[PDB]
């Protein structure tokens, strides 16, 4: 589904409508020898926040010939740390030094 | 009968890293990586002993 | 069809059998991110003319 370019200008102030965004890093690329197809595609409404805050890591596949596949995120160094509990205190990290 | 290792060999420690997947020719192949020299050898054959 | 590696060594001298050769310049190449498949392919009889 997609929002209309007219319902986003003449709608009630209180309404909360949701959009839909694309990712495309694992998109299948074109072939070697091929007759090119015609037409191009548009984007009319962009965010300005930026969005995507809940993103732990991405694209769990290794690239054809090179090491890191462009925009690839590794797990945070804190999602993997068990710290012992204090007697009053409850959850604290490691000494680090 | 323990067959002793031949005269001149390079003893490499197995790692979960020295085997990498990379493109060779037109296809994708599993490739070795020689630790002391850092090379390719995409073919299952022709790799240095 | 393909000739056997034994019929090309113990056959009558007069026989004329034909082979089959490949071209592959317009071969479809592999994808970007993909788990590599195992196995490799052999050539046993080459020409010398050319």
């Amino acid at each position: 589904q997609h929002v209309d370019a007219e319902s986003i200008m003449t709608a009630p102030k209180g309404k909360l409508f949701h959009l839909q965004f694309m990712d495309g890093l694992l998109r299948p690329e074109p072939s070697a020898f091929d007759p090119p197809a015609s037409g191009e595609d548009m984007r009319l409404i962009y965010p300005l926040q930026p969005i995507s805050v809940a993103r732990s890591m991405r694209a769990i596949v290794n690239h054809n010939e090179v090491d890191r596949p462009r925009g690839a995120v590794a797990p945070s160094s804190y999602e993997m740390d068990t710290g012992t509990l204090s007697r009053n205190g409850d959850l604290l990290y490691s000494p680090v030094a | 009968f323990v067959p002793d290792v031949p005269e001149g060999y390079v003893a490499v420690q197995y790692a979960h890293r020295l085997f990498s997947s990379s493109l060779a020719n037109k296809r994708n192949r599993v490739t070795y990586t020689h630790p002391p020299t850092g090379m390719a050898y995409p073919s299952p054959t022709g790799r240095p002993h």
